[PDB]
């Protein structure tokens, strides 16, 4: 009974928005996981001795 | 032979690397032609023969002389492809264009299409050198005993819908290899049916078959003999079971 | 020129349109990066300097 | 032709709503682009 | 007659007309933007 | 220009809407990260 | 003879159309190489 | 020169079309990049120089 | 010399067409490249030298 | 005889068209070699 | 000497023509390059000098 | 006798056409060699 | 009258877009004369 | 074409027209006020 | 007002015959004053 939208257009509009936002939520999840990955990497690197950030370059 | 250029900068090293490029070209030819013994000539979706038959030509036929007097097999050949050719295919074109799928018209696990497809191997079983059947039930395999692991026999068979369907009865083994290929089920419906060991996960209390649900365990192809199993029946069974990872997924739980 | 429409008697709209989208977006990104590669034609740094920021 | 199962009427409806949302998007985006030209111009 | 796709000359002309509409719109936008970028920063 | 509604006869709209959501969100992060990189255009 | 299933007439029509497209391509290309030779000769 | 259309009694137009499309696009890209690497025809650097930027 | 139309009774037109097309194209490229790699046949360097650019 | 199953007439035809294409190719190549020779000889 | 048409009864003319074609092209390229190496037979350097280009 | 299954009649015609092409090749090659010995001899 | 509304919508948008074409032309013209 | 049902065609056409005219006037005044962009100022000096 | 599709074309054509005259006179004037004083 509740949740009943009489109008055809409003029903279509709330559906399409749901679909679009679902996709954007997937993308955000992916971006966030990548971000956590790289950032945790950097941080764990901060736990390392100072000679890690001193190393000579290979020029390449 | 240092600093000895025959012409220009070309020395033994250059000659060798170039000779290698040439040999390699011939070798890619050789291999991508020997990978043509099965599957060619190229077809359309209509079953016809197409204009693009590849830029590499199909090679000249060779011959496999089989053990146990099973005859001579010639690849590439028309007999080879026509034997393993499926007909009466329950499929419907999705479009007049090519490069689009073909939907299964009916029940696919039965109609033998898609992941559930099978191939008409010959209804003669697989043999060892001595000519005895390769797959025997562990009871005819004289001397065969469980040397380790969980003996599944008598364990219930949980399926993809988490429901139970029967109890394991016997183990079908590769005697020359000494390993378990198929396991048999004493189903609730009073029938015996095989299921590949690679598709069944032995737990401590049970055997789980997440491939297919319960409605399917009954319509599994049977064996005309209870002591042997042919290559054909093996393909039918294995395809049927493996197709459940796609065609019974609406039923799979957990 | 009168009969270019027969292209859709050869190709299917679906695959053609996938191709078109991919190719056009790829090309756009490519050219934008080409420009951003030049210290000139890089609208961002140009505006940064113009307005003394 | 109808490859997806939809008719001209359903497609008209769906396009109407899609372009509604599209013009909303472009409106919001041109607003924000204007405000940014206000903050940090780029031309 | 010949159709590797199923569409007869009729559906083909229809689809083509709409596709070319979209193409000319795309091209109009690009022409406008190119003229602009020329004004702001010529490249010839 | 008026017969563009025929695209929904070509592509399922459910998947197209999900895909647009993805594409637009990713484009947004792309540009924000492009802008964030530049000190003149970074706001943090 | 036809390795693709065409007849001489289907082929002739297809070829008229292919030729139209090719000549249009070549036309634009000629226009452009001309404009170039006027703008920065390479010969 | 009067029976070239017979080529389509040999090759399938789908494949030929896709092939030549790829071919032309890559050819064009390579020629453009070639010029772009020769700084006397790099229209971008030129226009920078001609217009004093 | 008059019977050379039998190379079509021995070979398949499709494979020969594609192969010799590849051959001609790669040959053309190799030759243009050999020129470009020589300053006296690089039409581009020669042009920028001739027009005093 | 045929290793591909063509008849003398289709083959005579194919060869006619192939030779025509080849001679067009050579003609354009000759135009070009001449132009090049006039502009910058090599022999 | 006259019976040399019988080598076509030992060899597939298809194989043989392909192999001859390949051998010939590669030999030719090899030789033309052995020439381009020697400064005296690089007809391009020769032309440059002859024509004062 | 026939490893490749060609009767003498067909083999002979094939060698006819083959030798014709061969001698054409050798002829063009001889002309070029003549020109090149005259332009820069090597012996 | 939905049909009548789209009919005149077309006219409105048609003439308004012609004015927009005129305005863009005018902007190109000013930019040529004086930049901003 | 929903707007036409919502308001007398006259109501949105008259409002939009007046708004646009006012905007044009304001832009022009802003350009004339500035010595640069004063169309009258640049021309007299150039001819003189 | 409704009027007629014909009547609307009728007076709209007469309205144009006046608008054009107005524009012509105006442009002649603009040219003449461009001659006398350019801007
Ligand atoms: C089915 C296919 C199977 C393939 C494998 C088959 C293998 C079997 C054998 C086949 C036969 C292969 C040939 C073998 C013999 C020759 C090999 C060789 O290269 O000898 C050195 C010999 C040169 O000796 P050198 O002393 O270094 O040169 C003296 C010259 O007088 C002048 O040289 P330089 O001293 O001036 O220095 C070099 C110079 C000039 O260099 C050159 O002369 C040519 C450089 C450009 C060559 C471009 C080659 C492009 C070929 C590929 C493109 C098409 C794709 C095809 C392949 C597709 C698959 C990937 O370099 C520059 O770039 C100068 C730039 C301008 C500066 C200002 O070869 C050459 O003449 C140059 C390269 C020739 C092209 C190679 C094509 C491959
Ligand atoms: C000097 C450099 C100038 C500049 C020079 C130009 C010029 C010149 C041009 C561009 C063009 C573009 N510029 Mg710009 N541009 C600049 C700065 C930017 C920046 C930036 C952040 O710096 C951005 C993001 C953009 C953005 C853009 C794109 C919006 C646009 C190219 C569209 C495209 O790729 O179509 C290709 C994309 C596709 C085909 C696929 C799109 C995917 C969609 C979303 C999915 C399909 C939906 C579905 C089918 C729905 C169906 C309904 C339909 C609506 C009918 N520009 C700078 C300031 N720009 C070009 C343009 O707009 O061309 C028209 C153009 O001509
Ligand atoms: C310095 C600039 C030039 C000049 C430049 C122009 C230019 C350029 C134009 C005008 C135009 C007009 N000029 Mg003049 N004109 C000048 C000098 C004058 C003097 C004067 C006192 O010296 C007068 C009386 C006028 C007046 C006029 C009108 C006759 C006309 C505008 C009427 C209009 O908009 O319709 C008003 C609307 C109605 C008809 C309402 C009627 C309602 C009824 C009565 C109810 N000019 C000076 C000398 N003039 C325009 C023209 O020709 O008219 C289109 C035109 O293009
Ligand atoms: C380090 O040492 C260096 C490298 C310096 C020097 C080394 C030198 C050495 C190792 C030299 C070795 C030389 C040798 C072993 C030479 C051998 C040469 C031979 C065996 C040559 C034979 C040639 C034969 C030919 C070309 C025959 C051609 C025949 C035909 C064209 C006809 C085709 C034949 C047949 C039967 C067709 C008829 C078929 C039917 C069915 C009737
Ligand atoms: C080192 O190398 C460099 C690059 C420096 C120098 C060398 C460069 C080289 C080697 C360049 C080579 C270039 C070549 C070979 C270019 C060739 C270009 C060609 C052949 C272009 C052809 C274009 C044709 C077009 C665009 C045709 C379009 C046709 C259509 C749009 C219509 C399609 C057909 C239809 C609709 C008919 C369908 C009908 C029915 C009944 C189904
Ligand atoms: C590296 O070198 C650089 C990049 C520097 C230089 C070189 C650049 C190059 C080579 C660039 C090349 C660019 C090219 C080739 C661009 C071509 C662009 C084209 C052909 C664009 C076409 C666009 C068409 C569009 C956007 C069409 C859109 C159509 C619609 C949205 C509506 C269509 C509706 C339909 C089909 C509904 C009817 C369907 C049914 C089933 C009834
Ligand atoms: C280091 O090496 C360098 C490069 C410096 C020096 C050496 C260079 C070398 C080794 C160069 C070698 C060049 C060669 C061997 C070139 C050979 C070229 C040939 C054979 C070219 C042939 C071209 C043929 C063409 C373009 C044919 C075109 C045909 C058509 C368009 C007709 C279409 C045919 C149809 C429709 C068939 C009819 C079908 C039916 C069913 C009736
Ligand atoms: C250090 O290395 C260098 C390169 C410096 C020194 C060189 C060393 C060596 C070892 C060089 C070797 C050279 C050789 C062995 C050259 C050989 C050349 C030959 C054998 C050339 C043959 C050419 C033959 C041709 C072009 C034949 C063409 C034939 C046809 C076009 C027709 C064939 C038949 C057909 C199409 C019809 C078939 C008939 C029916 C009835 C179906
Ligand atoms: C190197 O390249 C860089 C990145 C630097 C620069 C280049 C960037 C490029 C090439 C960007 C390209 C961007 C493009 C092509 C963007 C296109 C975007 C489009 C076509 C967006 C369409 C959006 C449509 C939407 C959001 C419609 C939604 C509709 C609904 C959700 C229905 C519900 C309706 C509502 C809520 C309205 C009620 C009022
Ligand atoms: C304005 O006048 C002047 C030039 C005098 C001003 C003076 C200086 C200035 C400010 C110059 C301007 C520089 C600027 C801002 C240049 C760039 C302007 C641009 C890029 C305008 C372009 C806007 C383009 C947009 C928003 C792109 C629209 C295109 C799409 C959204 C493509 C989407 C395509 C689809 C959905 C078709 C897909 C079809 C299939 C079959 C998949
Ligand atoms: C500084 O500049 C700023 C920025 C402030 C503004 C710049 C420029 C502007 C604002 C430009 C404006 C341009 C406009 C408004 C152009 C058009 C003007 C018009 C239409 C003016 C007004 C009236 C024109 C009329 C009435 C012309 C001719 C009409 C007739 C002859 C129709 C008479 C009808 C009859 C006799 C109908 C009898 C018959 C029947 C069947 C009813
Ligand atoms: C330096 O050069 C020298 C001086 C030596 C050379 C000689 C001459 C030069 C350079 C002259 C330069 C400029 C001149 C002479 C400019 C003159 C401008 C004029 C006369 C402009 C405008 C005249 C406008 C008129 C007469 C407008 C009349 C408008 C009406 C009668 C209204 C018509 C419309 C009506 C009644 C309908 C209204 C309807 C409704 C519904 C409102």
């Amino acid at each position: 009974n509740y949740s009943h939208e009489p109008n055809a257009v409003i029903n279509l509009r709330v559906w399409a928005l749901g679909q679009m936002v679902w996709g954007a939520f997937l993308a955000a999840v992916g971006v966030v996981v990548v971000i956590c990955l790289l950032v945790g990497t950097y941080l764990a690197g901060l736990l390392l001795p100072e000679q890690s950030k001193q190393a000579p370059s290979p020029y390449g | 032979m240092v600093g000895v250029n025959f012409f220009g900068d070309f020395d033994l090293a250059s000659l060798a690397i170039w000779s290698f490029w040439g040999f390699l070209a011939f070798l890619i030819y050789y291999l991508q032609t020997e990978n043509m013994r099965e599957g060619y000539p190229l077809e359309m979706e209509d079953g016809s023969v197409a204009p693009n038959q590849g830029l590499f030509p199909v090679p000249k036929p060779k011959t496999f002389k089989l053990p146990n007097g099973r005859g001579e097999i010639v690849m590439p050949s028309a007999e080879n492809e026509a034997a393993h050719r499926r007909n009466d295919l329950a499929l419907a074109r999705t479009s007049v264009s090519e490069g689009f799928p073909h939907a299964p018209t009916g029940n696919a696990l039965v109609d033998g299409v898609g992941p559930a497809s099978w191939v008409p191997r010959r209804d003669e079983p697989e043999l060892d050198a001595h000519g005895h059947n390769k797959i025997m039930p562990m009871a005819l395999a004289k001397g065969f005993n469980v040397t380790a692991g969980r003996d599944p026999r008598g364990l219930p068979v949980q399926a993809a819908d988490l429901e139970v369907v029967g109890r394991v009865s016997e183990l079908w083994v590769d005697v020359p290899e000494q390993m378990v290929r198929y396991l048999e089920i004493d189903l609730n419906s009073g029938k015996k049916r095989l299921v590949p060991m690679t598709l069944a996960k032995i737990w401590a209390d049970r055997v789980r078959v997440n491939a297919i649900a319960s409605d399917s365990f009954e319509n599994i192809p049977a064996t005309r003999s209870a002591s042997e199993v042919t290559k054909l029946e093996e393909d039918k069974i294995s395809g049927y079971v493996a197709g459940g990872w796609l065609y019974d997924a609406d039923k799979r739980k957990r | 020129m009168s009969k270019f429409y027969k292209i859709w008697q050869v190709f299917d709209p679906r695959r053609v349109f996938v191709a078109q989208g991919v190719f056009l977006f790829l090309l756009a990104v490519m050219i934008h990066l080409i420009l951003l590669s030049k210290p000139d034609y890089n609208w961002l740094d140009v505006g940064t300097a113009k307005y003394g920021r | 032709l109808s490859f997806t199962g939809l008719s001209d009427e359903q497609a008209q409806e769906l396009h109407s709503v899609y372009m509604s949302g599209l013009w909303l998007f472009v409106t919001i985006a041109v607003i924000a682009h204007i405000a940014v030209y206000i903050w940090r111009p780029w031309l």
